[PDB]
C-alpha cells in the first residue's frame, strides 16, 4: 500500500536524522513469558473475594480492585503479592534487540519490568534510566529510558509503582517531571508505539491533549497494529481523524492468532532492513533520486572522485 | 583525455578431467613474476661431470575477481589441477590497431592462498588469489603461448 | 596537553602556565628526606604513583636526562607461543572478572572462535554489578573485532576455501552465525566512546582511539615519516648523535606491542597490524646493513664509537617469525 | 635494562668580535653530514700543470632544542658570521669509564633554515635549524679537533 510506503519512508527518515523514539507497550513484555497484568489482577481478586472474577476486567476494575485491596488489607499484603509475582528473572526476546536495532534516541516504556534495561545494556548503547523524581537531575547521558510506571530497582514496594486507582488519579502531583519530560519527548521527535493497546485512559487523553495543543504542528506519532484481525476501515478512519497514523501488521503478513512473535518480527524487519530506496519503482524515479543527493554539491567546484563513496551512504 | 592510459586482461581457469569452467574477466594487479636462480649443489667429484642443466625454475601469478562461477561452486557447497589459460591482445605501435591476440597456457597449477586475510574494515571484496605453476616429473609443461597478428 | 612525553620516558613542558606538578614529583623522586615529609597515607599515594610510573617507563625530567637504559619485556603468554600452558589455563576455574577477560582473549587466540563470543556476552552481562568501567568498554571492542573475524572467515571459507582445502569446512554453527548478524546489525563503532557515561568519559579518555580505526592510522603515518627521514639520511653519509631517527622506531614498535599484547586486546592478528611490524623491522634491518658498510674521514667513528650492531635478540625472531610471509622475507634476503 | 642504550651531546655557538653566546645547547636530532664531490667544471686545462684538488667539499649540520638566550636576545632586539663549538664525551670500550672529551670547532657558520614549518597541528616547540660550514680564502677553517684521555 502507498500509505504503508509513506509510513515506512517517514520512519526511516526519522531514523536517519537521529529523531526516532520508540514507545514500549505490554506486547513487548508479553513476548518473554512475563506474567501479564490480568494474572496479577486475578490474584488480587482471588485473595479479596475468594474466587477469580468471571468476565473481562472492565477498564475501571483494573484500577478499582487494587484500590479496594490496598484499602482493606493494607500495604504489607499488596507488597507481598507484588514480591511473589515480580521477583522472577527472565531472558530477553529477539524483539527487544530489534527495538534497539533502529538505535532510538530515547525509549519510553509503560511496563514496570527491567527487561528493557538488560536489553539496552547487552547491546551497548547506554541510557540514563529515569523512574523516580530523584533521577531527573542526575541523568548523565543524553539518551533516556523513561519508565513512567515506576520500577522495582529500589525495592518491591507498592509505593514505587503505579498500581492503584489513586496513583492514576494523582499521577499529576506524584510524577510531574515525568509528565513534562514525556510531553517534550512526544512534541519534538518522531514517536512510534509498539505492543500498546488502545484502552489506557491516561495515555490516550495525553495524546489527545498533545494534538489539541499542537494543532497542525503536531507531528503525528505512529501506531503499529498487530492483531490477527485486519483493522476495520471505519475504525481506521476514526483513529485517523483523532490524529494518529496506523500501521497494520495483518495487512503485511498472514499467520495464526497466537503467532504474535512472527507479526512483531515481520513489522520490525520491514522497518529496519527497509534501507529502502528499493522503493524506487519506475524509470524516472532514478534521476529524481540522484538529483536530490548530487545537486547540493554544485556550490563546490570539483570533488574528489572516491569521496562520492561518502555521499551515497 | 590528457594523460593516463590503462588496459585490461582476461583470465581462464580450468580443472582437469573435464572442461570445468572457472574464470575472471579481469586481472588488475595480475603480478606475474618469473624466477630462476641457483645457490649450490653437486658433489664435485667423479672428474668428468658430462652434464649440468640445473635451473629449478618456478612461476608466480596473481588475480583479482569475485566470480568463483555461479553454479557448481554452490553445487559443492552442499584435486584435479586448476589449469589456467591467460588471454590478451597486442597492437602494432605504428598503426595502434588491434591486430594480434595473445593466449597463455599453463598445464598444472596449484593454488596456495594465504588463508589469513582477515582485515580490519569492510573492504570492496577484492579477494586476491595467487597461483604457483606446477610440473610432474614427465616433461614439457609451464609455458606455451598462442599468438595472432596474421594480417 | 599540559606536558609532552617523549618516547623515552622523558617529560618536557608544553602548555603549563602554573606550577610544574611533574617537576615537583620528579624532585620528590630523588629527595628521600622529603619523601619522609608525608603522612603514611600520602606516603602510600606516592608509593603507588612511583610503582605505576616505574612500570610505565617514565624516568625523569628532560632537563636532568642522562643516559637512559629503558627496559623492555613482553609478558603475555600468547606472545611466547605457549599453546599448552594456555590450554591448561583455560580449563581452570575463573575467580575474578579480570580472569574472565583474560580467558576470553585466550579462547580467541587458540582458534576456538565460537566460545569466545559466548563468554564475552556472558562477561558483558555480569560485569557492571562490581561497578567496573574499563572491562565493559574493552569487552564490546573485542566483541566487534571478533565478529568481523567470524564474518570474514565464513565468507573466505565459502569463496576460496572450497578450492583451497577441497572440502567446504563449516567451523561455525548456522544458528550462531544467524545470531551474530542480529546482535551487531547496526553496530557502527564510532559512537562507542560517545555513549558511555560522563564519569567514564573523564577517567579513561586515553582509551578513546581504540574505538574507530584511527589507532592504526596515527602510528602508521608516524612510521612513514620516520621512514622518509632515515631513507633521506641514509643517502647523505650523515651521522646522528644521541638518538637517531631509527631508535624511535624500535621504541614505538615495542611500546605498541606491550600495549596491544598485555591488555589482551585481539587486534593482534589483523592484517593491518602486521603491516606496521613489517615496515618497522624491515627499516631496522636496512639501517643495520647500511651502518655495516661506509666510509669515515677521522671523526666518523669518533661519533658514537660503537654500535648495537643490531644484535637481533629473541623478541626480534618472534616478531619476524610471526608477522611476515615467505615472499616478504625473501625481499629482505635479497638486499 | 633489556635493549635501548642512549648517549648525550651538547651544542655551543658564539658570535665573533664579542664573547656573546646566543644559541642552543642540546641537539636532539644532531644529524651531521660531510660530503666531497667532483664534476667537469675543470673539463679542460692547458696541461703541464700540477693540480688543483678542488673536491668542492662541504659540511652540513643541524640542531633542535632552541632556547637561545634572553639577556643577549634582549640586547640584540633593540654580520660576524658566528662560530660553533661541539663537545662530546667518549669512554673506553674495554672499561666503559668516562675518560676523554671530544672537542670540535667550526670557525665560519651561516645558518639558513626553511623559515616555514607551517605545520597543521602545533608542535612542542623545537624549531630544528641547520648550519653550513662557511669558508673564506685565507686558510684553515672547516674544523679543528682536540681530544682528552690524557690518563
Amino acid at each position: 500500500d502507498n500509505n504503508v510506503v509513506e509510513c515506512i519512508k517517514e520512519i526511516t527518515e526519522s531514523s536517519r536524522n537521529g529523531k526516532l523514539v520508540f514507545f514500549v507497550g505490554a506486547g513487548v513484555s508479553t513476548l518473554s513469558d512475563y506474567p501479564q497484568w490480568w494474572r496479577l489482577v486475578d490474584k488480587y481478586h482471588e485473595e479479596l473475594y475468594g474466587s477469580p472474577k468471571k468476565g473481562n476486567y472492565s477498564s475501571d476494575e483494573y484500577l478499582r480492585i487494587p484500590q479496594i485491596f490496598y484499602n482493606v488489607k493494607g500495604e504489607m499484603a499488596f507488597d507481598g503479592i507484588l514480591k511473589d509475582f515480580f521477583q522472577v528473572d527472565k531472558p530477553t526476546n529477539p524483539i527487544h534487540d530489534k527495538i534497539l536495532a533502529m538505535n532510538p534516541a530515547h525509549v519510553i516504556t509503560t511496563n514496570y519490568d527491567n527487561l528493557i534495561d538488560t536489553a539496552c545494556w547487552k547491546r551497548g548503547k547506554y541510557f540514563s534510566v529515569i523512574s523516580a523524581e530523584e533521577d531527573v537531575a542526575n541523568a548523565t547521558s543524553s539518551r533516556y529510558l523513561l519508565k513512567v510506571a515506576g520500577d522495582f530497582r529500589k525495592g518491591f514496594k507498592g509505593e514505587n509503582v503505579v498500581l492503584k486507582e489513586d496513583d492514576y488519579l494523582n499521577y499529576d502531583q506524584n510524577y510531574p517531571l515525568i509528565s513534562n519530560l514525556m510531553k517534550t519527548i512526544i512534541a519534538t521527535h518522531t514517536i512510534v508505539f509498539i505492543g500498546y493497546g488502545l484502552g489506557d485512559y491516561n495515555i490516550n487523553m495525553l495524546l489527545n491533549w498533545v494534538r489539541k495543543l499542537q494543532k497542525d504542528s503536531f507531528h503525528k506519532p505512529f501506531f503499529i497494529r498487530t492483531d490477527p484481525s485486519p483493522i476495520e476501515n471505519e475504525t481506521l478512519i476514526y483513529y485517523e481523524n483523532k490524529g494518529l497514523r496506523i500501521i497494520d501488521a495483518a495487512s503485511l503478513i498472514d499467520s495464526n492468532e497466537y503467532d504474535y512473535l512472527e507479526r512483531y518480527s515481520a513489522v520490525m524487519d520491514l522497518l529496519i532492513e527497509s534501507q529502502e530506496n528499493k522503493f524506487i519503482t519506475k524509470d524516472d524515479e532514478v534521476i529524481d533520486y540522484i538529483y536530490g543527493k548530487i545537486s547540493p554539491l554544485f556550490a563546490l567546484q570539483y570533488i574528489r572522485k572516491i569521496d562520492l563513496k561518502h555521499v551515497f551512504e | 583525455m590528457k594523460t593516463v592510459i590503462q588496459d585490461t586482461a582476461d583470465v581462464y581457469f580450468k580443472r582437469k578431467s573435464d572442461g570445468k569452467l572457472v574464470f575472471t574477466a579481469e586481472a588488475q594487479t595480475a603480478s606475474f613474476s618469473q624466477a630462476i636462480s641457483e645457490e649450490k649443489l653437486r658433489g664435485g667429484i667423479g672428474n668428468k661431470p658430462l652434464y649440468i642443466l640445473k635451473s629449478e625454475k618456478e612461476i608466480n601469478l596473481t588475480v583479482k575477481n569475485a566470480f568463483f562461477d555461479l553454479e557448481w561452486l554452490a553445487m559443492t557447497q552442499g584435486s584435479e589441477r586448476y589449469e589456467v589459460e591467460y588471454r590478451t591482445i597486442a597492437y602494432n605501435p605504428d598503426t595502434e590497431e588491434v591486430y594480434s591476440d595473445i593466449y597463455i597456457q599453463f598445464p598444472n597449477v596449484s593454488p596456495s592462498g594465504e588463508f589469513e586475510m582477515s582485515l580490519e574494515n569492510g573492504n570492496a571484496l577484492a579477494p586476491e588469489i595467487k597461483f604457483e605453476a606446477l610440473a610432474d616429473t614427465d616433461t614439457d609443461e609451464m609455458a606455451v603461448v598462442i599468438e595472432a597478428s596474421r594480417d | 596537553y599540559d606536558y609532552h612525553f617523549e618516547v623515552n620516558g622523558t617529560v618536557v613542558r608544553h602548555k603549563n602556565k602554573g606550577f610544574g606538578y611533574m617537576e615537583r614529583f620528579f624532585e620528590l623522586k630523588e629527595s628521600c628526606d622529603e619523601r619522609s615529609k608525608l603522612s603514611k597515607k600520602q606516603y602510600e599515594r606516592f608509593n603507588a604513583l612511583f610503582n605505576f610510573f616505574e612500570k610505565n617507563g617514565v624516568i625523569c625530567m628532560a632537563k636532568d636526562a642522562g643516559t637512559l637504559n629503558t627496559s623492555i619485556e613482553i609478558n603475555s603468554l600468547a606472545y611466547h607461543g605457549k599453546y599448552d600452558v594456555m590450554k591448561k589455563f583455560i580449563e581452570e576455574q575463573s575467580v575474578s572478572i579480570e580472569d574472565d577477560y583474560k580467558k576470553a582473549f585466550f579462547l580467541a587466540c587458540l582458534g576456538r572462535w565460537e566460545e569466545s563470543y559466548d563468554l564475552y556476552s556472558n562477561i558483558i552481562l555480569n560485569s557492571i554489578d562490581e561497578s567496573n568501567g574499563c572491562v565493559y568498554y574493552l569487552s564490546q571492542i573485542n566483541r566487534y573485532r571478533i565478529y568481523q573475524s567470524i564474518t570474514q572467515a565464513v565468507t573466505q571459507f565459502n569463496g576460496l576455501g572450497l578450492l583451497t582445502f577441497g572440502r567446504h569446512y563449516k567451523p561455525f554453527t548456522d544458528e550462531f552465525l544467524a545470531r551474530i548478524e542480529r546482535e551487531m546489525t547496526n553496530f557502527n563503532i564510532d559512537d562507542l566512546f560517545n555513549g558511555m557515561p560522563f564519569e567514564f568519559q573523564k577517567k579513561y579518555k586515553i582509551l578513546e582511539f581504540l574505538s574507530d580505526n584511527q589507532f592504526l592510522y596515527d602510528d602508521t603515518v608516524k612510521l612513514f615519516e620516520l621512514t622518509n627521514k632515515v631513507r633521506s639520511e641514509m643517502s647523505e653519509g650523515s651521522y646522528s648523535f644521541g638518538m637517531s631517527s631509527d631508535i624511535v622506531v624500535l621504541l614505538r614498535l615495542y611500546d605498541n606491542l606491550r600495549f596491544l599484547y598485555e591488555n589482551c586486546l585481539w587486534s593482534v592478528s589483523f592484517h593491518e597490524f602486521h603491516q606496521y611490524i613489517r615496515n618497522s623491522m624491515s627499516l631496522l634491518i636496512e639501517k643495520a646493513e647500511y651502518e655495516r658498510t661506509r666510509d669515515i674521514d677521522e671523526l666518523g667513528f669518533s661519533f658514537f664509537g660503537k654500535k648495537s650492531g643490531f644484535f637481533m635478540e629473541y623478541y626480534d625472531f618472534v616478531n619476524i617469525s610471526r608477522h611476515f610471509k615467505i615472499d616478504d622475507i625473501k625481499n629482505l634476503e635479497r638486499s
